[PDB]
Order: structure tokens, then sequence, then C-alpha cells
């Protein structure tokens, strides 16, 4: 069905289906907690998102029990509640802002292209979108990007029928190169930069997180386990089995929106409300930690 | 070394 937007047909859509886990609510308050300590005394701090962030804003997710390929898989269509310009960022994405405004997150790696973390104002400078952004497009000749109030309009890299203005020769000529969208398709290549970044970030992180991805798709599926290359620990947070669950050193199974929540309240941080969409290019200086909880 | 692609597959 989403072909369409004339994506591949090809694509090996993973495991779709599997039945949701919950943690009973005493067993969870005691691993928010634990959480909570490993971010306090962790000094480099990466998350790693994924479209189980989104679902509370009305997108759905690609493999839980009505993502969009678990649909396609049985012969139906998926629902959306909302359009991509209407969603609104999360309580999770509102923590990830305030996150990284205290100096408690190093870097965050999206496989989302739902445009939000963006949008919430999360700093452009310490975000990876390894799958692309459904608001931005770029040139094919100079690589240059344009990031844009509306949805660019195509996926799968098309030309989106904008041109670009960048300045070359000498300023005597426009680059005139066209935009494309920025969906990668299956097995297309990632964008080198925000790879580059995210690996860097991964590697050197002492804590990793993910928030909401079943981890099926690489190589930004693989890359909450470079942490643990150096030593560093690995927490993930799902309410499906993820593929690399048996490498966690803690696992979550329950609403990112729930424990992000209790996250921030043992973090002694409030959770910032959002104004409407905001594009920050680049990270502030880091206001000061709260007082030590522990 | 090895593949950037979006699929899926091992990390090793
Ligand atoms: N509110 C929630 N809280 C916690 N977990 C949730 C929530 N909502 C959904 N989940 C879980 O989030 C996970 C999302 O996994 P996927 O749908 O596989 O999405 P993701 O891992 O981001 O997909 C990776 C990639 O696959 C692609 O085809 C698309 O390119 C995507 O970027 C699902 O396992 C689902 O159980
Ligand atoms: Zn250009």
């Amino acid at each position: 069905m989403n072909y369409a937007a004339g994506l591949s047909p090809y694509a090996d859509k993973g495991k779709c289906g599997l039945p949701e886990i919950f943690d009973p609510p005493e067993e969870l308050e005691r691993k928010v907690w634990e959480l909570a300590r490993l971010v306090w005394q962790s000094s480099s701090v990466v998350f790693h998102t994924g479209a189980g962030i989104s679902t509370a804003s009305g997108i759905p997710d690609f493999r839980g029990p009505h993502g969009v390929w678990t649909m396609e898989e049985r012969g139906l269509a998926p629902k959306f509640d909302t359009t991509f310009e209407s969603a609104r960022p999360t309580q999770t994405h509102m923590a990830l802002v305030q996150l990284e405004r205290v100096g408690l997150l190093r870097f965050l790696v999206s496989q989302n292209v739902d445009g939000l973390h963006v949008r919430s104002g999360f700093p452009r400078d310490k975000l990876a979108e390894l799958h692309g952004n459904m608001f931005v497009e770029e040139c094919a000749k100079c690589k240059t990007q344009y990031v844009r109030d509306t949805v660019v309009g195509t996926m799968g890299l098309k030309a989106t029928g904008r041109l670009c203005t960048v300045a070359k020769a000498r300023g005597l000529r426009a680059c005139r190169g066209e935009l494309r969208d920025t969906i990668l398709d299956w097995e297309d290549s990632l964008p080198d930069r925000d790879l580059a970044l995210a690996d860097e970030a991964s590697r050197n992180a002492d804590l990793s997180i993910t928030l909401g991805t079943s981890l099926q798709i690489r190589p930004s599926g693989n890359l909450p386990l470079a942490t643990k290359r150096r030593g560093g620990r690995l927490v993930i947070v799902n309410l499906q089995p993820t593929k690399h669950d048996r490498h966690a050193d803690l696992r979550i199974h329950g609403y990112v929106d729930e424990v992000m929540t209790r996250l921030m309240k043992h973090l002694g941080l409030e959770i910032p409300a959002w104004d409407g969409p905001r594009v920050l290019e680049r990270a502030l200086p880091p206001l000061p930690r709260p007082p030590t909880p522990k | 070394k090895q593949t950037a692609r979006k699929s899926t597959g091992g990390w090793w």
C-alpha cells in the first residue's frame, strides 16, 4: 500500500506483530529507578529512538500489533489518527529536549522520519536522522539541506520539484541541483555524516538507551551494541521483544511516555511544554545539572 | 570492512 509512494516492494519487513509484554507496576518502578541511577552516574548517554516513541502522537509504528508492516503483511491497511503536519511531540520527545539542555544526553540517534525531534526543538547538531526526515530535502549536486515547515512531498530520494540556490562559480551562478527527499528506501545507503556521528557517539557512550525500536534494521539497530565494546551499558525500553534483548543490562517493558515521566521525576526535571514547530540548528550550552537526587 | 545500507542483518 506504500507503493503508492513508489517505494520498493522487495523489502524484508522482518518479524511483525509479536506479543507485547508489560512489566508489573512494582518491577518497572524498580527498573525506572535503576535507569535514573544509570543516567546520573554515566558521563556519556546516547539515546536511540524508533517509531514506538511517536505512537502516543497518533503515528503508527511499523511492526507493533497494528504496525504499518504488520497490517500489510496480513492484507490490511493501517490507520493514521494524525498527519505528519499535525502530529505533536510526545512527552518522551519533550523529555529528551530537556535531558540535552541539562547535560544528561550526549547524542540522539533516530530511525524515525516523522520530523518530530526537529520540530520539538531538539538541536540538530546532537541528532542523527539515519533514515531521513519527511520535512527535509537535499541537493543532489552539493548535499546542502533545506528544512521545510510542510512535508517535502516524495519518499525514496526522488526529486521534489524544487532546485538548489547555493552560490557557485565564484558567485556567478546558482547550484540549481535538484532537491530530493531524504527518505531512504529499502537498501539505500545511510547518510554518511549522520551515520559517522551516530557511530562516534555510540562507540564512546558508556550508556546507550533504546526507546520504541525493535532493533531489526541495521546498521541503526546495531549501534547500541557499540557501547558494550568499551564496557558501557545497554538499556532497552520496548513493549515488544527486540532483536538484541539478550545484550541488555536492563530491559524495561512499559510505555515510553510512562517510563520517561517517572525517570524525569527521579531526576528532578520538569518536562517542557511544546510551543509549536521550532527548528533549533545548534545546541545552547548546558544548563546546570539539577540537585544530585542520590 | 562492512556495508552501510538500510536492511536486515548481523553486526559482526
Ligand atoms: N508507547 C510505546 N512504548 C514503548 N514501546 C512501544 C510503544 N509503542 C510501540 N512500541 C514498540 O516500539 C517498537 C517499534 O518497532 P518497529 O515498528 O520495528 O519500528 P522501528 O524499530 O523504529 O523500525 C525501524 C525501521 O523499520 C522500517 O521499515 C522503518 O524504516 C523504520 O525506521 C515496536 O516493537 C512496538 O512494540
Ligand atoms: Zn546544491
